[PDB]
């Protein structure tokens, strides 16, 4: 089992479309009813859903937000009735310090909800977090929740889908929020970086479609856990096989781009997952780990041949000081198999360091002139000084040095 | 059709060949502490009460034949407490001519060999969360975990998944029982050949250092981690050596 | 069950049955006795009409059960495509995959490795769309040097169909398969050399002092590829396509399975005769082997002259790209020009001996008649014979 | 297997009609579907096509062009969906120097496409190039691609169908582009000359029909490779048996000229392939090599008799310093066999030298007065000097001397 903590407008939407994808996959009706064709289903549902006496299924989700508008719109959607009104929380009434201050203020009810959800699962495995690191809501609230959660639950995993601000496109106060959120991520987060720049780049070459792609990534990541097989039957198995990450998915094709039914082997897919173009995020930098989850018919002989050929062709580079993985799953029996075989890749690669070097460069490009610090001084945390900022910057520098 | 056989063997792959990890991830999670005790100290009425529960809670509940799993603590290990545990299965007369005691201990030989590799990498992966808050022991754990994960993927998606798919098709073209008895014992003597079960006893000693390594890390030194590296890497260069001299058995090196 | 267990007793034949009528009963009895055990199946002037009535029905039924339950004909065609290289598409891919293996000596060769390669070829080429039964018999065997001397296909056949091949057709096909394997690697060598020259002049076309001796490397090739690419045609039209047509013509009209054996047995006595694998044509084949050897010696005396020009070209590249000393290399460049007339005396003496073994080869053909069609193929436009 | 690189308007069309002919021959539907009657086909398809999971077949073709209009029209044809949109490339926005400069500029994506296509074939044999040597696009782009390809892939064949400018009919800057393209062809090309003048001459005695004839030539050249037999089962076998070339095809008859069903032996065909009239291109000059591929029923006795008679009649002339070939194939089982037996001839003959002597004469007729060099000086390659031109001219002169 698992819980999802989505914050800010970004996280709220991310959750909306993630649950849309999930209910599509598992044959869950918009109202929580189960379709007749899926009555005898074999798919495991406990992982993301828990059924109710009324036979309806409820997501293990909690909605958090500093503002009402987004969630109010969500509850006007056809999927509104699905969520649990008890879990959803809205502030009665864009800065990280303010977000953390509110988090300190509204500890009690949030952790009440979290405890209630936790006690309903026998074998909870970890946490899932969806948020944006730039905006005031996501950054600060996620920081506070991560801190108090790592404190509260020292034996549960914490996974996040953190969305990073666009850089080629010029939050004016993004450097501070990003740097602080990164501090908290290093200091508490167990383990999926995301950026609007490269994401929209691949989308080209509304937020609805972008986050549909993101939800696709999340669902494909959690597929095998959802669909038990032989190997990789747990999230901890995933994490151990890799341990910051980046992702790529081959069949990112429009509903109109099915006309080119290209004979898609496993070799061509796994190859495509390697190119920098498909890496959805934007010094002979090299890899640390690679995982490829493959959906559809697959012959392990083909997998071995592809691995052999790629190894000989040396299209990849590895650390000199240490000695990939190809897991196979099964598609949901419901969504059309427009793709003969499909592939998702999650990897750890040193080049990601550059991200922080940019943000650090951004942050250093402001701290020398004290820009937009007036609001921060208002909050208690930065009321006296900003040693928090210095510690966070040095922590990020240490991480970059370690990479 | 009546007292079906093909829908009766899939109830064995679910348990003996470990095709469903939803019943294991939930069974060892219950009977872990009560198996590390030495043998002739655990009460069998307790394990059966844990097996009977691990099924119905997991996704193996949708099975007509789940009431035929019995615990059978063997005397001798795979030549105690944990290394002497294995399921046992009972069938009626008409289906017994196919799956008999001669061809069920073989199902019980290639299960323990897959419960042993499944047990070590369940714990060797568990030390990974203990160290997640002195810094050179991680690069050895990466060398060990990436070896057992590379044996299991070879033992499930390369030997026991392809050979089983043959048997499913090789039973539709059968003409008599004297042939079904040929395609079954023809499936077992093939698995125990492509697996290391038939010698390669250095595998047993190689897994011995891995469990010891997890133990050492379980007590939380700087001079013994480097000893295990020189010890474990020496046995691995022996495994890759003998697995090369052969006429499959050659595709394992690429794994 | 055909060659033995039945004897025509010359002593106990009644006078009122002619000696020919006594061989139609021994053939109707044998046709029914053999139809039961091995094939595994169970069912005056008026006197002469009874023997023929029992003949034109039993034998006509023996072929039906031997073409529908065993497909005797579908194996003859399939035993030409593979065992006689009649496929071409499949043997092409099979010679590209065995190249990295057979170059090693035979001591390191083990049969269990090659089968995976053969199985790969049958899957990639057009031979995959084929009857699964005949593909079950096609395997490899290891004759008992180099990997190009002990490899050969077998296509073992046992059962009722084994009464047409009788362990002698399988001891004749392999006697043929060697001559078709050699004349197939002696061609893919000569299209590799021609492939080298098609990349040679595209790199070192800037050294006008080397094209003088490089030219003799081309002419000797094109004079050599003709003799091979022409004899390769005599194998197709004069041996395979012609001697097989006299077999499929005497099968669609034959019957009683004893006009089929005698039509397939002579089909292996002309191919042995039209090819030079006879017993009294021994002086001819050993003469051809020398020409087969001179093709290999060219490949050895070519890459030496090929590589020695690429080294001097590579040094000449680095000797000027890093700097853009001058006297210590002109002696190296100067001596390199002096080694050229040494190599020219090789290709001038290798050619003058190659022509001395071909002009001798033709004289041996004028010896026993179908060979005359070969002397015309080689001596077209009368470039030889002055 | 093989790849096709077609450049410029000429190459783009050439490819269009070549693939039209191919799909007609192999019974490939315009959309890439396979017809019911051709389900059990024996013809080999991997050589020019690779099938897709959707059962459709995709050509191993790449479209290149400096301008969009031609390919845009192609994609409006009934055959549009057949091609691979990924491979097709169009410049976002008539000189050789400009073409080569762009080639230097757009190296990365072109070679990305080429590598992707190459890695999908186990036994790639060589390359096929279709382009015109006069226009700016074809000449320069082909030059650049040939250079970087011979550099990248030193173990693959490079075959071209180069179209030469009309001369009896007066590209004003054709001499420069032609001379440079010839330099590159000698310096990198493994091995089919083409001219509009004689091609249209034979056509008489729109570009659609001309290039239909050209595609016919290409397909008949590649027939035996497409249709495996006994001999000549590889392109390298073709090249070795000959090695600049010229071509001729006997049954170049209109769809209306089938009324004269002339009893067509093999002898009459092979004879017809010898005359200068049928040579589609426009000092006792003689031959170097002759190859005749014959389609339809053929008796090798007839072939031997024809060869004997032609040899005795001495209708041909050969080199005095060195010692032909007649290969047989099988027609596709689908297109009507309006011809009882048909013949295609490819030969190497010394007279082709004259071509260059004309172009050299053309080029020398301009270099003495510095005509239309202003644009060339603009590009970097000819920014400083024109030593490239001098080297190319001397190389062509050396080739003529060698002939």
């Amino acid at each position: 089992e698992i819980i999802t903590l989505q914050l800010g407008q970004c996280g709220n939407q991310i959750g909306f479309e993630f649950w849309k994808q999930l209910c599509a996959e598992h044959g869950i009706s918009p109202e929580g009813i189960v379709e007749e064709f899926a009555t005898e289903g074999t798919d495991r549902k406990d992982v993301f859903f828990y059924q109710a006496d009324d036979e309806h299924y409820i997501p293990r989700a909690v909605l958090l937000d500093l503002e009402p508008r987004v969630i109010h719109s969500i509850l006007n959607s056809p999927y509104a009735k699905l969520y649990n009104p008890e879990n959803i929380y809205l502030s009665e009434h864009n800065n990280w310090a303010s977000g953390f201050s509110q988090g300190e203020k509204i500890h009690e009810d949030i952790f009440d909800i979290i405890d209630r959800e936790a006690d309903g699962s026998d074998s909870l495995e970890g946490f899932v977090l969806c948020h944006s690191i730039a905006g005031g809501t996501g950054s600060g609230l996620g920081s506070y929740l991560l801190e108090r959660l790592n404190d509260r639950y020292p034996k549960k995993l914490v996974q996040t889908y953190s969305v990073f601000p666009n850089q080629d496109e010029m939050v004016v106060v993004q450097p501070y929020n990003s740097l602080l959120t990164l501090k908290r991520l290093t200091q508490n987060a167990d383990c999926v970086v995301l950026d609007n720049t490269a994401l929209n780049r691949i989308a080209t070459d509304s937020f609805s479609q972008i986050n549909q792609l993101v939800s696709t990534i999340m669902s494909a990541s959690t597929t095998t856990l959802r669909y038990p097989g032989y190997m990789n039957n747990d999230l901890i198995g995933l994490i151990a096989s890799l341990i910051f990450l980046m992702t790529g998915y081959t069949p990112l094709t429009t509903d109109q781009s099915v006309a080119s039914v290209r004979k898609t082997t496993v070799l061509d897919v796994m190859r495509r997952l390697l190119q920098p173009k498909n890496v959805m995020v934007s010094t002979n930098h090299c890899y640390i780990a690679i995982l490829n989850i493959i959906q559809g018919e697959v012959d392990p002989t083909q997998v071995h041949k592809s691995l052999q050929r790629i190894r000989e062709r040396k299209l990849a580079n590895f650390i000199p000081w240490g000695p990939i993985q190809v897991a196979l799953s099964r598609k949901s029996p419901y969504l059309p198999s427009a793709h003969r075989v499909s592939g998702l890749m999650m990897a750890n690669h040193t080049s990601i360091s550059s991200l922080f070097e940019r943000t650090c460069r951004q942050y250093d490009k402001l701290r020398k002139r004290e820009a937009f610090l007036e609001q921060f001084r208002k909050e208690d945390m930065f009321k006296d000084n900003f040693d928090e900022m210095d510690t966070s910057r040095e922590i990020v520098q240490q991480l970059i040095d370690e990479y | 059709e009546e007292k079906e056989l093909v829908a009766h063997l899939r109830s064995i792959k679910r348990y003996f060949l470990m095709d469903q990890g939803d019943f294991f991830v939930h069974f060892m999670d219950l009977a872990e502490e009560e198996l590390r005790k030495p043998v002739e100290d655990i009460t069998p009425p307790r394990l059966e009460a844990l097996l009977e529960l691990a099924l119905r809670m997991s996704t193996a509940n949708t099975d007509p034949f789940k009431d035929d799993l019995k615990i059978d603590l063997m005397p001798h290990d795979l030549i105690s407490g944990l290394e002497a545990f294995s399921f046992d299965y009972i069938v009626k007369w008409p289906l017994s001519l196919i799956i008999n005691r001669k061809a069920l201990t073989r199902y019980q030989m290639l299960f323990r060999h897959m419960f042993y590799c499944k047990h070590v990498e369940r714990q060797l992966c568990s030390v990974w969360i203990s160290n997640k808050t002195f810094a050179g022991a991680f690069t050895l754990r990466q060398r060990m975990l990436n070896f057992v994960q590379n044996i299991q993927y070879y033992m499930m998606f390369e030997v026991m998944e392809p050979t089983w798919h043959i048997l499913e098709k090789n039973l539709k073209s059968a003409s008599n029982i004297d042939d079904v008895l040929g395609h079954h014992t023809g499936f077992l003597d093939t698995c125990l050949k492509d697996c290391m079960l038939t010698l390669l006893k250095v595998f047993s000693k190689l897994m011995s250092v891995c469990v010891m390594f997890t133990n050492c890390m379980q007590k939380f030194f700087e001079a013994t981690i480097n000893k295990f590296d020189k010890n474990f890497s020496a046995h691995l260069l022996d495994l890759l050596a003998r697995l090369s001299i052969y006429s499959g058995m050659a595709s394992v090196i690429s794994r | 069950l055909w060659h033995d267990k039945y004897t025509l007793r010359k002593s106990m034949i009644p006078s009122f049955m002619t000696m020919d009528q006594s061989r139609k009963v021994l053939l109707i009895g044998k046709s029914i006795n053999f139809l039961h055990q091995v094939c595994h199946d169970q069912t005056e002037n008026a006197f002469q009409g009874k023997i023929d009535a029992a003949y034109f029905e039993t034998s006509k039924y023996l072929l039906d059960v031997l073409n529908k339950k065993y497909s005797l004909l579908d194996h003859m065609q399939a035993m030409r495509r593979y065992l006689l290289l009649g496929q071409g598409d499949f043997i092409r891919h099979l010679m590209d995959l065995l190249k990295p293996e057979l170059v090693r000596p035979a001591t390191t060769l083990y049969q269990h490795n090659l089968t995976g390669i053969l199985e790969t070829a049958v899957r990639a080429t057009n031979a995959q769309f084929d009857s699964p039964e005949i593909l079950r018999r096609l395997d490899v065997r290891l004759l008992e040097d180099t990997g190009w001397d002990v490899f050969s296909l077998d296509y073992h056949v046992d059962g009722p169909i084994a009464t047409v091949f009788t362990r002698e057709c399988m001891s004749h096909y392999l006697r043929v398969f060697n001559f078709l394997w050699r004349a197939k690697r002696m061609e893919y060598i000569l299209t590799d050399i021609r492939k080298g020259h098609m990349c040679n002049a595209k790199l070192l076309r800037n050294m006008p002092e080397f094209s003088g001796v490089l030219h003799q490397c081309h002419i000797l090739a094109s004079e050599m590829v003709h003799f091979i690419h022409q004899m390769q045609y005599y194998i197709t039209f004069e041996v395979l396509e012609c001697s097989w047509d006299e077999l499929w013509n005497k099968v669609q009209q034959a019957q009683d399975l004893d006009h089929i054996i005698a039509a397939h047995e002579v089909f292996l006595d002309t191919i042995i005769s039209r090819c030079l694998l006879d017993s009294d044509s021994r002086a001819l084949l050993n003469q051809l082997r020398a020409v087969f050897d001179q093709i290999i010696e060219l490949q050895n005396a070519q890459d030496a002259i090929y590589r020695a020009a690429l080294e001097e070209l590579q040094r000449r590249l680095q000797f000027e790209e890093k700097k853009k000393e001058e006297e210590e290399e002109n002696k190296r460049i100067g001596e390199f020009k002096e080694s050229i007339p040494k190599m020219c005396s090789q290709l001038r003496i290798l050619t003058h001996f190659y022509q001395g073994i071909v002009q001798q080869f033709l004289v041996l053909l004028t010896t026993d008649e179908s060979l005359r069609f070969l002397s015309f193929r080689l001596d077209f436009n009368e470039h030889y014979k002055a």
